């Protein structure tokens, strides 16, 4: 059972044979213009009015070109019946509005963490052992034609943020899951030296994107730019991304949302100018498994 | 047994070899894969993603967000450059640490066209025309618009388009350029100039920022994988 | 509905025993025979009960039938710094089936091995290896034998007719005799041959509950570790 | 002879390898097999056999027969648990030394549903209803019937059936759970409660015993054979 | 003569060849819901009135799902004609009744040892060099509806019991073959320290099942439970089990019967309560070989 | 002198392969391990030594961990073990994809425990980003030879 | 060259191996064979040849011709044995050094039936009847004719036949018996008795000799070649 | 040119390939009831009146079941014409009669040595360089029905007898070739210590069969028993046996005849009783080569 493959000859003066000797395939040797070869990695658009449940919204990227979907029967690990709340949980929830000033270094949120106290979605999340959902994130920021500024919105799978102490991986659960308030990036790294009552919080540096990588490369993640001269809003459609078909929503945050001011806010000649940014997130294709008594995580 | 003769190279370990070996865990039932979004097949797929260029690497801007912003204003027209870059995507400090530069610093040879994009982040009431020029190497690097205009160039109407894209086509004596600073395979020069000036009305910010992105085109390739200088381990 | 594509390939009795388990560490010496503290040859009664791990795995079942792959890992060392050095050693491992003459000296006639299978190993070579078929006089190996080899008959004295409980010639496979073939160097050398045993082409019958307390001898006796289980509250998760 | 080249790995001994070797006893006439009853083909076949659970591992019951018996009585109804278990079939002390636990302690990964059976050993004149609950992990372990009833559960009429069977279905974030105590792959909680109370007439024992058995279902698998911690050899 | 087999590929970037180089196959490398995959290992039932010879009996397991059978001509080691007593030996013999109390730790017996003095079966056993037989074991224990208690009856092939001394395998033939009286399990291990006149007897600890294994796992053996609230009796059908097609009945005991109180006996409010347990064993498919003068083993 | 060494299997003791792998969030692959063994005398006197044999035993999580260089665990009846002879070509073995998930997680934005309301600050605490998804056991390494006088 | 990997067992020398090796005398013109009478193909062919049994190994007869002769006489009938043997063809001293015993002492396992022949070497005027008995093991070895007659046995009319043949059929618990003295695989007992007495007329020798021969039947096989204890080399 | 052979599988969980790499086949690896499997090794009988030449004789074994035959042209080493005396040499010659007493330890002879002075056969033997012949040996011993005794007659190819000195292989030609008188076995080994005039003779011990082997096993050789109660005589038909198709008759003795008293001679009550034993040997299929002057070996 010999495999006769062809070689690619370079310097000329053409087939090579390979035979597998082991039953386990892990023992085998390795076999080896503007158009984007990886069209799915260049933030493909949905190519209006988005209605989910009883919520309606009137610049849309699909992360990795993959729309949210339910678990295939071929890839279902759990065996118990899945709860699908449907319109009850799959609807747009509006988080607390943040304020963009000339001095803002950026904001961040975690999903599903930011929606843990959002109507029936939070109830289903805390009542079940396993949960899964994609998202539609709508960032809203409007300003006059005389305002200038640009925001970069990034959806990062496994958005791990650096700590603030010499102790590695020391950020406690409460500070890593702030909820809908989220957190803010910082312009510099400040080390927490309070060995008695350590803050045990993140210290996400903006130009390091909070994880030791240059912010300029954050555009490799699914992203959208809100340039105030052009558009008001940004829509990101995030499919469920994980190494598992379904996981624990309380333990693990599948996505992170980062908003960084790429161009600082400015207006006329008023040094005092602030415009709100409003996030509206709708979970999509929710499904839960493992119903039992409700989880009540520790707070503060 | 079968008569055999050991050729030179026997009992060596080449870290780039491709051989079979026994399995330490026979008959392991491997977890099947699932359809995870975002699969990468080639590193040039990542090299083709636009990433922001740290153009403004001055003393007070480097290692901050401000290094990504180039300031335009509404001053009177001049022929002095707005920014100047060298087509050394792996060794130029302003391009080395971009995603394209990071990938290139793992390889010894590169070839193909490049795609520069510039985003204007002023008010909608701002207007202006700029010139983005690429000059192939060999001559004095362009010092004014009069020289840069003689090379390849595009004219950008910021009032009309917020973004401009210039392709730097592959033009080289050699079939590949080295990923280091090398005179014999230098890539040329890139510059930006005011074609007209930037014009704003009253009650409008007179100073605004532009951002730069660089990516590879689909004709871009690299060769000779090598260790990078962008990461080191002390002790 | 879920598509259940998980196999039990690694839990087959073949995969369960598809490993080399160490059953013996045989110690031999290369030294002047005038020395009395040095053992120039070693005899090991072949068995899997000198160690516990493979024994416990095998005693999950009452009967077994398999071929056996034996691997020999040989290590050696100097016992002294002075008295010079040594040249590469050669080891003879002679299988003595029950009945064959047993060597009494490291260099007597028995090492001619005209009929006994013998394995000559050169130090520094890859570990030696041989295969053996199923060699039981019964139709399967008996991991347990609830009986005696003798039946004491009425009338004969208490000394006669006595045999150990559970001992039978079903497990009499002979021994291994090990020696260094080289003549002694002016310096004493000590070597250890580790024997690794792998059952292959395995079949088993009559599963049993595994050993729960420390093994005590070749039988099923127990003396010391008779409280294997820890304390845990009835209503404590 | 034939030119050959020795690849790395030559002259090694992997205890999990699978190679041919010469026969020390050539032409041996092997004794043919006979049809012995009770042949085992897989270890999961043994893992699927119900074996008694040492549930009552108190100080005075452990390492005796009494550790296998859980005492019920005819007291007034209460919501307190009768017994509490963790779904850690290999590391939970009450499940580790069962046949299922013994087999699992030879492997690193396990998956599949579990089957718990409870046998009531009171007089035929005794009646009662119990609740057997499994709660998937993540929340506070159930402390009363009010919480355990919110998870998976079965109601057991002991007056009607002497035995009750509850299947703990496989529900896990990962495709396999580790055979050690690991928070990230914890299996959940199991508990028993009085639904009604146990009722006996006069001239009847008011205290009785129940026994617990655990086995694997036919969808149960294990991976990564490993040495067990349940046997050791001093010297 | 190459063998081309298929690999099971896991991590993807598929056939492997094997050739046997030695004449001896021992030199070859290894080739590799409620429904019970091993139906025969889960104590299958006979799915009334059992009549054997002139004996009749009015909860039945077949050990390993294998009914007793005569030796096949294909698997006959001895060459002399086999004696088959038939109804003369294959009949139900009732052993001495034992007493189950609140304090009993259990009872054990060996087969064919327990039937060595049973009519013509014992005569045939002691007159022949080789003997073979399966068994039908009927355990009988009846009590009122106001009694509670459970017995586990286990048929163990090669039921080897631990000794009582520091000397290994020191139990003498007389103590290992008590006959129909059998022996009793103990609640604790007592070491025999009489170096002058050692008892040379077993010390079977109940929770160790007399062989160093936890009693809870004894259910892997063929077994049946007599739960007093449910059933009176237990029937075990044991085929001949051994590494040989036929062996010496005087030297070797093929089966062992163990009865352990899984739930202690109790009744009303009488602390003094005892109920009998009666064993009735019928050998099945008996066949003997090697007739000569009768064997008379040493006793006491 | 350390007669045996235990190494928690990981790629994060070095930076180069770690940086290359962390270009991506999830990965799935077989792994080829090669072992290059070097040795030296620590002293000139006290004589010489004979060729050494090294045992490398893979300890999956849960398997007993040796506490002595010569305890029972080295029997390796079930643990895969690799015996290497000094001077031979570097040892080599292959492993399939052995993750309990459907891919290796280079990043895990979560915790292994969720601290619940009521339990003390000591309970429910786990390191951020640490999960058993990367628990692959360790490697135990020893020299099988008895000690030379040097 | 071809990539190869040296498996364990390389460079070993197994004295029972079967490998090719180069010829030290290439192109040697071998002398062709001729049809020599008496070719042997199997050692069991020699084991099937009757050879005299040294039955009378007393102090004064052993290591002489007299050890091959058993003396009968015309005394009055008695039930005492004439000779007693153990069915240990390789370890019994009276059978070990027969051709069958010599061949068996090169093997570890033996099985199959045996053939004993007895030749009566008295005068033609002598008459008598004897009983040759084989008793399978397990009971007390027969001490009189009353016990030996209960086992397998033949009656030999010496006046009618000068030779008698008794086949000891293969009856064993194990499929093979060890070629050493082993209780678990003991073979049983053989004995000879006077059925009637030996009767001679006057002028006739009253004492005569019988000779014993033992061979293997065609169902006889051996296994596990081994070195014998019947030959040794001092120095 | 691969050879694919089948293995005999024992322990089951089947073909192995072999290729010869050397031109020389010596380099190859090894390829591997009362009915007697070796019928020819159990002294087959001729299944009366035997007439050869002008001699007639009125219990016959054919050694190895092979009748005497002439050299095949396919197996003729010498090239000169073969002399075949026929009836002139192929006839029965009667040797000197020996006396069997109660104390005899046995007799031995060598062939063709015993017939070296027998008519024209001896002349042809001593006139030719090469000679070949089978034999018919007729041993005659008659006694009354009141005599008892048994003789074992053995024909041994290459019957080498042990010496009588510490010097190995020291028996001189004259003592090794006694002629028709032959020699006698002894009951014990006596060492010749006369270092001045050593006897240089054999010391054949009867129970050692004169060659260090137990006499009881001499029955593996072609043989016949003369039991006085049954038969008078014994006929042995010996084919030519040698590693060569033809050899020197003066240098080499192809056969040896041994007569041992298996049962001692006895009669009535006379301690003094002796009966003659007469040997009559007829050479068969004689052929000689290499005629020259006559050989005259040294005597005494
Ligand atoms: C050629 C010299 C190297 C040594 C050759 C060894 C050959 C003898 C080994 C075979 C004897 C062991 C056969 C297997 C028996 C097992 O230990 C148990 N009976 C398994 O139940
Ligand atoms: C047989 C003894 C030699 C040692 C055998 C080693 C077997 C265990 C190695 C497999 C465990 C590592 C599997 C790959 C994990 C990677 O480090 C990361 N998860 C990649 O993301």
């Amino acid at each position: 059972g010999a495999q006769v493959s062809s070689q690619k000859v370079g310097a000329h003066e053409i087939n090579y044979t390979t035979i597998n000797y082991y039953r386990d395939s892990a023992s085998n040797a390795a076999s080896k213009d503007f158009a984007q070869d990886p069209s799915k990695f260049t933030e493909p658009v949905k190519d209006m009015q988005l209605t989910l449940g009883n919520s309606t919204i009137t610049n849309s990227v699909v992360a990795y070109g993959r729309w949210p979907e339910y678990i295939k029967d071929s890839e279902a690990n759990p065996v118990d019946q899945p709860t699908e709340p449907a319109v009850a949980a799959c609807r747009f929830y509006t988080l607390d509005t943040v304020t963009w000033r000339k001095e803002s270094r950026g904001w961040w949120w975690k999903l599903p963490d930011a929606l843990k106290d959002m109507g029936l979605f939070g109830q289903n999340m805390f009542y079940h052992y396993l949960g899964r959902a994609g998202y539609t994130v709508h960032v809203q920021c409007n300003a006059s034609k005389f305002h200038q500024g640009a925001l970069g919105v990034f959806a990062v799978p496994e958005m791990c943020l650096a700590g603030d102490s010499t102790t590695h991986m020391f950020t406690k659960y409460e500070n890593a899951n702030p909820g809908e308030k989220g957190g803010e990036f910082k312009g510099s790294f400040t080390l927490d030296t309070n060995a008695t009552n350590p803050a045990r919080n993140f210290c996400p540096v903006d130009y390091l994107f909070g994880s030791g990588v240059l912010a300029g490369n954050a555009f490799v993640y699914p992203h959208q730019i809100i340039n105030l001269r052009t558009n008001n809003c940004a829509t990101l459609v995030l499919p469920y991304v994980n190494s598992l078909s379904i996981d624990s929503m309380t333990k693990h945050n599948n996505w992170g949302i980062a908003i960084l001011p790429l161009a600082p806010l400015d207006f006329a000649t008023e040094s005092s100018t602030e415009i709100p940014i409003t996030l509206t997130i709708a979970p999509m294709c929710c499904e839960f498994n493992g119903l039992r008594n409700i989880t009540v995580p520790r707070t503060q | 047994g079968l008569p055999v003769l050991n050729t030179p190279g026997s009992n060596q370990y080449l870290t780039a070899d491709n051989y079979q070996s026994p399995c330490a865990i026979p008959e392991f039932d491997v977890t099947p894969p699932i359809d995870i979004p975002g699969e990468v097949r080639n590193m040039m797929e990542l090299a083709e993603i636009d990433t922001m260029i740290p153009l403004n690497l001055t003393n007070q801007r480097k290692n901050t967000m401000d290094m990504y912003r180039v300031e335009l204003n509404d001053a009177a027209h001049s022929d002095t450059p707005i920014l100047c870059l060298s087509l050394s995507p792996a060794s130029d400090p302003r391009l080395a640490h971009t995603m394209l530069g990071e990938i290139l610093n793992y390889y010894t040879h590169w070839a193909g066209s490049l795609k520069f994009t510039f985003l204007f982040c002023g008010s909608m009431m701002a207007t202006g025309k700029l010139l983005v020029s690429y000059a192939p190497p060999g001559a004095e690097a362009p010092k004014s618009r009069k020289e840069a205009m003689l090379g390849t160039h595009v004219i950008w109407d910021i009032g009309l388009q917020s973004s401009c894209t210039m392709v730097v086509p592959w033009i080289s004596n050699t079939t590949y350029r080295l990923t280091i600073n090398d005179s014999f395979t230098e890539g040329g020069y890139i510059s930006m100039f005011y074609q007209t000036r930037v014009v704003v009305p009253l009650s409008t910010p007179r100073k605004m920022d532009i951002l730069g992105f660089v990516s590879a085109c689909n004709d871009f390739s690299v060769r000779l994988l090598r260790d990078t200088t962008h990461i080191s381990q002390e002790a | 509905h879920v598509i259940q594509k998980r196999t039990r390939s690694e839990s087959t009795v073949e995969s369960f025993f598809a490993r080399g388990a160490c059953v013996a560490i045989i110690e031999v010496d290369n030294d002047a025979p005038t020395k009395r503290a040095s053992k120039l040859f070693s005899i090991w009664k072949i068995t899997y009960k000198d160690t516990v791990q493979l024994r416990r795995k095998l005693e999950f079942f009452t009967y077994s039938r398999f071929d056996m792959e034996l691997t020999f890992v040989v290590t050696s060392n100097y016992t002294d710094a002075n008295n010079g050095h040594a040249l590469n050693q050669v080891y003879q491992i002679m299988y003595i089936p029950p009945g064959a003459p047993i060597p009494g000296k490291w260099n007597d006639y028995t090492w001619q091995t005209s009929s006994n299978p013998s394995l000559f190993y050169t130090y520094g070579a890859p570990p030696a290896r041989i295969s053996v078929p199923y060699v039981g006089i019964a139709n399967a190996y008996s991991h347990f034998y609830d009986g005696f080899a003798k039946v004491p008959l009425a009338g004969q004295a208490s000394t006669e007719g006595d045999s150990l409980y559970g001992a039978a010639s079903l497990n009499d496979f002979g021994s291994l005799a090990v020696r260094v073939v080289n003549d002694h160097n002016p310096t004493k050398l000590t070597s250890k041959i580790r024997v690794y045993m792998k059952p292959k082409h395995v079949r088993v019958w009559c599963p049993r509950p595994p050993r729960a307390v420390p093994y005590y001898g070749p039988g099923v006796d127990y003396k010391d570790g008779l409280a294997p289980l820890p304390e845990k509250g009835l209503t404590t998760y």
